[PDB]
């Protein structure tokens, strides 16, 4: 446990283990605008 | 840090034994305090005199029936519970009733004493069906506080009582029904204040306003030790 | 229809149902009371259910 | 698990305690469910609707 | 002068409002008014809030 | 208004006596004022209050940039004294020396000397970008705002109301258990347990 | 913070971008109500920079729905933080947990 | 009419804030009456001293920050709303607070007067995070009863207030929790007598016996209008 997570540990009642953690929740908008605005050699997306 | 004393606005005399007093304004949440205190004190602490025991000849329990009367001795015990009485001097007066002939025996037919008077002489105890039907009983009047029922009375007494000692519910307090409510009242701007409306109906032996003043007397004499 | 639109709903209904509904050995069973005012007196004093 | 946690905290395991009336002082006849719920203030404010 | 008195909300303005409100019904209506009992008249009681 | 429109008709519209058109707080809305912002059109002299707000923004931006420069300078000088203590045994001769003479002294060329040189160039480009950003911020807040055509100046007032709950407010839990506060009861009137804690 | 939550509270409060998470791990040097200064640890430090992170906080900014947005520092003076640690709370967060 | 009367027999000061006061003896049926009446009166209508106005030097409104303090000014005003203090002498006093240097600012750093007693010197107020950062305020402490918000106070403020004087809501009442019980009393000749243990939890700014004395005084003065005229 980290030194900021030892401050208040929430007692989890879950039984199944977290195999895959919850991803970045705003990946869709940021990934779409990054694909639109970035520069790409041959896999052409967006402005190019 | 001074309080809002109530200034009485109404004493509505509905009947001779009925009153709707009204008290406005009070501080917020004081109507329930005063109303519940007065209702608790009147219901379970106001002392008086009432019928506590009656011994009718020939009868051994409350479900057996003495002849000559059209209503049961359960109705007789009910009408003797409903009788209102006031003893001046003593705390133990045995009332003896004797009657015969066609006609309902009322509360005026009791062999009265000097220190015991009836406020409702037209209170009918039971009706008689025969000219030769005779009724003799020994009504006992004690002095107690509030309401003492016959179930608690027969839990308390344990000796083998003589035959005819029928337990009747002892309703010592003169108030028959008290029911209050809290309404809304207002001094010039603020509307959080309240208005206490106490509806009281009693039997005889006391006035309703006299009983409210007696309950306030009882509470003030209970509080008077730790008062600044 | 001719039926009243002022019907009590669910809280008045729960209260009057709890009021009128009986029980077999509650408290102060089998007494003989002078009337509804004595019943109200018994309930508010706590000698009957 | 909820009842074992309530028994750890020295609480009634049925989650229902005895409550008293604040006005009459008397006790409510049936045991009442008392606990802690997370309540939100929504953005429909009567200052904005009046 | 009456407009600035109501604009400053004197205690006599609240007293005159208490006099005006009495025995003057208002209509309370909730949409959608599907049947005729979606508008009804009531005698208003001045409350805070 | 028609109360005085007939009085401006039959007596005469004065072509004078200007109209009150002031920005008022809406009715039933209290609250303090936390920020005012005046955007004048580029070209005209602004006002005394707009000039005072602009001097406040100028000294605030200068204080902010100088404070972040002092903080970054303290961090860079602590890294300089750490890498020179790791290099050579120079402790008191750098405490009694002023912090301006922390980047020129040392010893012969090693990895810590290259680190000291590149951090000195970092400090030089840091103060260069500091004064460049300060002059850019100064010209950015002294230049005017190209507003809409037909607009002389806009004043933006920011209120701050603190709203307490009251009867009428919608409250909700996380299970679709919504509803409206009907009454705010006193704590002597609320129901309570055997310990006297009311709900 | 809710007494009965789920575990998605910290995920929402960090991934929403409304808090102020730490970019690099280190010790905290100065906490105001509007500025948090963190001296970065040496292993997470680039060799060309000063190793100082500045976290300016937003204080009493009107949102789109005319609500309040202000960030309050949740760390104290001298405490250590790691990479990904909540330093300032959001509008309706609390210690990096969502609190509505 | 043969009733007995209760007296204050003992007081169990569990802490500075907690107390248990026993009334003895009580007649059969009066324990619940006196307990509920004293609970409602002691919860609604006790006087006390609460922080009314704060004037922090260099601070215009509550929605600003001061350079040096970790807390916000609004959180500082909330901490000063949580302050517990009693005033023996007067009805209104102004307390000055000065502090400098790194460290928490508590109520013990408030420059006390002769008649002002702060019953919790470990109650924190704010923090300070710089050697050259100082705070300075002036806390006006009044005396009232109940809960008086700042909006109703402004609508009761016929005076004129300068800009920079912050208003706090006033929770004047010093009583926080009351539990009572009706236990049977041990009387050598009577069995229907009771004892009323009132478990009072305060903020340390009211005496238990003084609070019960003033509550019974309030109840008797309210019952005067019943006992006099119908």
């Amino acid at each position: 446990y980290s030194y900021t997570e030892k401050k208040r540990i929430r007692k989890d009642f879950g039984k199944r283990p977290q195999v895959l953690d919850v991803p970045y929740l705003l990946s869709i908008q940021l990934d779409s605008f990054q694909k639109f605005i970035e520069q790409d050699p041959e896999g052409q997306y967006g402005l190019e | 840090t001074e309080f809002l004393k109530p200034r009485l606005v109404d004493i509505e005399q509905v009947s001779s034994t009925h009153a709707k007093v009204t008290l406005e304004p009070l501080e917020r949440g004081f109507g329930h305090t005063l109303g519940n205190a007065l209702r608790r004190i009147l219901l379970s602490s106001m002392p008086g005199c009432a019928v506590t025991e009656v011994e009718i000849d020939g009868v051994l329990h409350e479900y057996s029936t003495k002849e000559g009367v059209q209503e049961d001795i359960l109705e007789i015990l009910l009408n003797l519970k409903g009788l209102a009485v006031r003893v001046q001097g003593k705390d133990e007066v045995i009332l003896t009733l004797n009657k015969s002939g066609i006609g309902p025996v009322t509360a005026a037919d009791i062999t009265h004493d000097g220190d015991v008077e009836i406020v409702k002489p037209q209170h009918v105890i039971c009706h008689l069906t025969d000219e030769n039907a005779s009724i003799s009983m020994r009504i006992k009047v004690q002095r107690g506080r509030g309401y003492v029922p016959a179930s608690t009375r027969i839990h308390s007494e344990e000796d083998e009582r003589p035959i005819g000692r029928l337990l009747v519910d002892a309703c010592y307090s003169p108030v028959e029904r008290i029911a209050y409510n809290v309404e809304a009242a207002r001094v010039e701007q603020r509307t959080d204040l309240d208005k206490l409306v106490i509806e009281m109906e009693t039997n005889g032996t006391i006035d309703p306003e006299e009983a409210i003043r007696r309950a306030a007397t009882i509470l003030a004499e209970q509080l008077e030790a730790f008062v600044d | 229809n001719g039926e009243p639109i002022i019907v009590p709903s669910q809280d008045v209904v729960l209260g009057l149902y709890y009021m009128t509904r009986d029980c077999v050995n509650a408290k102060g069973e089998g007494m003989v009371l002078t009337g509804p005012k004595e019943a109200e007196r018994l309930y508010r004093s706590g000698l009957a259910s | 698990e909820i009842k074992e946690l309530l028994k750890l905290g020295d609480l009634p395991t049925s989650g229902q305690i005895r409550l008293y009336d604040g006005r009459t002082g008397e006790q409510f006849e049936r045991p009442v469910t008392v606990g802690y719920m997370y309540m939100l203030k929504l953005n429909h404010l009567v200052d904005d609707k009046m | 002068a009456a407009k600035k008195m109501v604009e400053r909300e004197e205690a006599v303005v609240w007293d005159i409002l208490d006099e005006v409100i009495r025995e003057h019904p208002v209509l309370l209506n909730r949409a959608p008014t599907l049947h005729r009992l979606g508008i009804q008249a009531f005698e208003p009681v001045l409350i805070e809030g | 208004t028609p109360e005085e429109k007939l009085l401006r008709a039959i007596f005469g519209e004065k072509a004078s006596d200007v109209k009150d058109s002031s920005l008022r707080v809406p009715n039933g809305v209290s609250g303090t004022v936390i920020d005012v912002q005046v955007f004048t059109r580029d070209g005209v002299e602004k006002d005394k209050r707009a000039l005072e707000i602009e001097e406040m923004q100028l000294k605030q931006a200068k204080k902010d940039l100088s404070e972040e420069l002092q903080i970054l300078e303290a961090g860079l000088f602590s890294r300089i004294r750490a890498v020179l203590v790791a290099g050579g045994v120079e402790a008191e001769k750098l405490d009694k020396l002023p912090r301006d003479r922390w980047l020129e002294l040392g010893l012969t060329d090693e990895e810590k000397q290259n680190q000291l040189e590149q951090l000195a160039e970092q400090y030089d480009e840091l103060k260069h970008e500091f004064e460049k950003k300060l002059e850019a911020k100064r010209r950015k807040i002294t230049q005017g705002d190209d507003l809409a055509p037909g607009v002389l100046k806009i004043v933006k007032v920011y209120l701050a109301v603190k709203r307490r709950i009251q009867p009428g407010d919608k409250m909700a839990g996380r299970h679709g258990n919504k509803g409206v506060i009907s009454k705010i009861n006193p704590i002597e009137d609320m129901p309570y347990d055997e310990n006297g804690t009311p709900v | 913070k809710p007494l009965v939550g789920t575990g998605m509270e910290r995920a929402v409060a960090v991934d929403s971008g409304v808090t102020a998470v730490a970019k690099r791990g280190g010790v905290v040097q100065y906490v105001d109500a509007s500025r948090i200064v963190i001296k970065v640890n040496e292993d997470e430090m680039y060799p060309g920079e000063a190793g100082i992170d500045i976290y300016n906080l937003t204080k009493y900014t009107r949102s789109n729905q005319n609500t309040c947005i202000n960030q309050m520092p949740c760390v104290s003076l001298g405490e250590p933080v790691e990479r990904g640690d909540v330093l300032a709370d959001g509008p309706s967060t609390d210690l990096g947990e969502l609190a509505l």
